[PDB]
């Protein structure tokens, strides 16, 4: 019953709906990243080795990768947090060589347990960079590990200064049977951390596959 | 500094010499207006299904 | 100084007392002997697919029949209600998107987000394809919404706790609004375009003047972020959607809050809040993904629309009346009559 | 003619008619279960639900032509009913038996796509690729077994007309190579998928997690299942094989008690018809529990 010039606006329709579902078919086979920090924390270099939103692409081991770095938005988070609800995981960066400042680190745990405990991300994973390594080392070796957390019972070595700051912030975690938290002590130049990336979100792409079976 | 508190108190004593007619008076024109435009909306006097454009 | 603070509190009591003084008696009492609406019940009469993310925002043609959205997934697709047609799809640099608006006229779309930019759009070409025509720079926050003024003007409310009023001819701000002291989440054009409403994060809402100037009323009464806004058909009142679960609705002329719309079962917020053509109807949706019909002069609900499956965030009414359309976040618009 | 000897030897009426009236009522209460939370109950529709949906539809059909199979039993075995139901009957059991099977090993080589290769494009196929696919493996099924519909198979020795598909004959015709191939090649098939998905979940250490042991417990009970049903029927098909090629076709005693010895095993083929629905659909969280 269409006339002559709705059929051909039907024909339109469908040569539209074609190039979405291609082009969400192209788009559905990414990886998408939010990196997330305390600020002059090591952003930088971890962006190195691989306005508002600062979106940065990647291909490693023929899989593209996007990272989305929120940065200078100074607004509520409140109110814009849940645009991320369907990140595949979370990279946050903690520098180990901020204990003896003013403090941060204790910011950095705010942080972390703010955005661990969200009721948006209850199944997002976590990777969890440590940096600043190299400075740590004569940091710990001259300051000891008390000023910032007191009640420490323990050395001044690195064996025992690795632990007790990843212990910490794994114990933030409050939901430990739907997300798990991945932690790496990267340093300056190591040139494998996006191998732990592939790593981590692998296992997280197995889960959901698993999870897309009803197996699940 | 004292600036912003004086911005702040001269926008108070702008919204404070503002004409104010009573509540009733806002009410009974509230009334009017959806007494008067009634058999103009489609939503709460549904149209017979002829004059429908969503029909089917 | 000290000084400025108790003329503040004098003033700000002074304000209290002349509302108090104005008010004798409420609207339930006027509007006591009004006959109940009665059950209203809608049925979904056109469901509209394409979209593959979370639906942020829609817009109603002047023509009562095309319709655009935009969604998560970078793409501004413009409908064709009554047959369920594209008529285009335009894509879009950021896909970051939270708002978008259609030209009175019909020629231009906008849209916004987490890039801080209003984009301009441009229909109708001799080339047959949608062009991007200027973008707007200047805010330091994300963008929460903006409205047509006319085909070269448009009013924009960000994040950074301010308005502005734009000329989209050269690109620069014409005119700020400032004064709220947390982030603006949505703006209410009135009905003769000179006047408009925004709702911040402050629980408050403030009326602006276009022409020159700056707020005049400063109105108060909810306990949280109020997300939606929207005037009242003759122009003299509006409603405020908030985060308490609670919508009411203020007046202009006293200066005062007339009703409240809230109940027991209902704890989770408002995202969108509009009117119907009489103004007796009052549409809200609400998080726990339905969305009720308040009697706007009673208080009282008259019905509810069920049936989407994830939040509704957005919603509208034609000008003429004829339907009610509804975006959520899985996906989908329904159009109910 | 005069190749085949075939019986019907009163105990295999006495044991079986309470045996498939239990395993009838359970699988009908399962699968129409299943089938009504399939439709407008469940609003996900991936296509790993698609392959269940038809494993269900299959095993429905063969649930719903179970009521029949007490009849060359019931009346000892008379089948009241002429030569188009006959084949009508054998023809659906055979169509549904191998697609039941066809759609569990789609089902394992799905799994095994998702987990060995959890980057690779086949892990995210359109519906309608998945509803191709369907389409095409039942044309397939149905495609090997339409030669039952052509010939007759209502041989009646008198007063008893005995539907029956299986007779002791040497051909090695259609229907007793497909019987032995649905049973092997799945299994090779089955067999070397979950093998791979419990390996490598062992190595790359995501055992540690909690629900990552419940299913590779249920990844292991599905070969299980599949094992313990539809083996004791090719057993005594193959050893019935032995004695027919070492013997002739006369000397009728050496093929009588393999009768009711098939048969009893092969009221298991339809007992995975009802072991099915629990271990695919209800044994998962995704619906709870
Ligand atoms: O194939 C079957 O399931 C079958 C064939 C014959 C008689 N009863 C069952």
């Amino acid at each position: 019953t269409l006339s002559a010039e709705d059929k051909a606006a039907v024909e339109r329709s469908k040569m539209i709906d074609r190039n979405l579902r291609e082009d969400g078919e192209k788009a559905a086979r990414e990886v998408k990243l939010l990196l997330l920090g305390a600020g002059e924390s090591g952003k930088s270099t971890i962006v190195k080795q691989m306005t508002g939103i600062v979106e940065t692409h990647f291909t490693f081991k023929d899989l593209h990768f996007k990272m989305f770095d929120v940065g200078a938005q100074r607004s509520e988070r409140k109110k814009w947090i849940h645009c991320f609800e369907g990140v595949t995981a979370i990279i946050f960066c903690v520098a180990l060589s901020d204990y003896d400042l003013v403090n941060r680190m204790h910011e950095s745990m705010k942080l972390f347990d703010s955005i661990c405990n969200n009721k948006w991300f209850t199944d997002t994973s976590i990777i969890l960079f440590l940096n600043k390594k190299d400075l740590f080392e004569e940091k710990i070796k001259k300051s000891p590990l008390t000023i910032c957390y007191p009640e420490y019972a323990g050395s001044n070595t690195y064996e025992e200064a690795a632990a007790y700051i990843q212990c910490q912030f794994e114990d933030l975690n409050k939901r430990k049977d739907t997300k798990e938290i991945y932690t790496h002590f990267t340093c300056s130049t190591d040139t494998k951390n996006v191998q732990f990336v592939f790593d981590a979100v692998t296992d997280v792409i197995i889960k959901n596959n698993l999870k897309d079976c009803g197996l699940f | 500094s004292i600036a912003q508190a004086r911005k702040l108190v001269e926008q108070l004593k702008m919204e404070a010499n503002i004409d104010r007619i009573k509540v009733s008076k806002a009410a009974a024109d509230l009334m009017a207006y959806c007494e008067a435009h009634a058999k103009e909306d489609p939503l709460l006097t549904p149209v017979p299904a002829s004059e429908n454009p969503f029909r089917e | 100084l000290d000084q400025l603070r108790q003329e503040a509190e004098q003033l700000k009591n002074q304000i209290r007392d002349a509302r108090k003084a104005c008010a004798d008696a409420t609207l339930s009492q006027i509007t006591n002997n009004i006959d109940p609406v009665g059950r209203i019940q809608m049925r979904t009469r056109r469901t509209l697919r394409g979209h593959l993310a979370k639906i942020y925002a829609m817009h109603w043609g002047t023509d009562s029949r095309l319709l655009v959205s935009a969604s998560q997934d970078g793409k501004l697709i413009i409908w064709d209600s009554y047959t369920t047609n594209k008529v285009h799809a335009i894509p879009l640099r950021s896909s970051w998107v939270m708002t978008c608006a259609y030209a009175p006229s019909g020629n231009y779309v906008a849209c916004g987000g987490l890039d801080n930019i209003c984009s301009i759009y441009n229909l109708k070409t001799r080339e047959g394809n949608v062009r991007v025509s200027r973008e707007l720079a200047g805010h330091t926050g994300y963008l929460s919404c903006c409205r047509f003024l006319d085909d070269n003007q448009i009013v924009t409310s960000s994040g950074d706790t301010t308005c502005a009023l734009w000329d989209i001819e050269t690109g620069q701000q014409t005119t700020t609004f400032t004064g709220h002291t947390g982030d603006v989440m949505s703006l209410s054009l009135a009905p003769d375009t000179r006047l408009f409403v925004s709702g911040a994060c402050d629980a408050s809402a403030k009326l602006w003047d276009v022409r020159e100037g700056m707020c005049r009323q400063t109105f108060t009464g909810h306990e949280s972020d109020i997300n939606a806004i929207c005037f009242f058909p003759n122009g003299n009142a509006f409603a405020t959607g908030s985060d308490d679960a609670t919508c009411r609705l203020f007046d202009l002329r006293a200066d005062q809050e007339l009703m409240t719309y809230s109940h027991d079962n209902i704890i989770c917020g408002i995202t969108s809040v509009s009117f119907s053509k009489s103004g007796r109807l009052l549409l809200a949706g609400y998080d726990d993904f339905n969305c009720n019909v308040w009697d706007a002069l009673k208080a009282d609900r008259a019905g509810v629309l069920a049936g989407h499956d994830n939040r509704v965030s957005c919603l509208g009414v034609t000008d003429d009346g004829m339907a009610v359309a509804t975006g959520s976040w899985d996906s989908f618009l329904k159009i109910w009559n | 003619k005069k190749n085949c000897c075939v019986f019907r030897d009163d105990f295999i009426a006495k044991v079986l008619p309470p045996v498939l009236g239990l395993e009838f009522i359970f699988g009908l209460l399962g699968n129409g279960l299943a089938l009504w939370i399939f439709c407008f109950h469940l609003k996900s529709w991936k296509s790993s639900r698609i392959f269940l949906f038809n494993l269900a539809v299959a095993d429905f059909l063969l649930i719903i032509c179970l009521p029949f199979v007490m009849d060359y039993y019931v009346r000892r075995s008379d089948w009241k009913f002429g030569d188009i139901p006959c084949r009508l009957v054998l023809f659906m059991f055979a169509m549904n038996r191998q697609g039941s099977i066809i759609f569990l090993t789609v089902v394992a080589v799905d799994r095994y796509f998702r987990v060995v290769h959890p980057h690779h494009a086949l892990n995210k196929i359109s519906n309608w690729t998945a509803a191709i696919i369907s389409c095409l493996l039942w044309g397939i099924t149905v495609g090997l077994t339409v030669h039952l519909l052509k010939k007759k198979l209502l041989i009646q020795n008198g007063t008893a007309n005995v539907c029956i598909s299986f007779s002791i004959c040497h051909t090695f015709r259609w229907h007793e190579a497909m019987f032995l191939l649905e049973f092997f090649l799945p299994l090779g098939i089955i067999l070397f998928c979950s093998a791979r998905i419990i390996w490598s979940l062992r190595q790359r250490q995501m055992d540690r997690h909690a629900k990552i042991k419940r299913a590779i417990t249920f990844i292991m009970v599905v070969a299980i299942v599949f094992v313990i049903c539809f083996l004791p029927s090719v057993v005594v098909r193959i050893h019935i094989f032995w004695l027919l090629h070492t013997s002739g076709t006369q000397n009728c005693e050496v093929y009588r008690s393999v009768d009711l010895a098939f048969f009893i095993t092969l009221s298991f083929t339809y007992m995975n018809s009802m072991l099915d629905p629990v271990v695919y659909y209800f044994s998962s969280p995704s619906f709870p529990n």
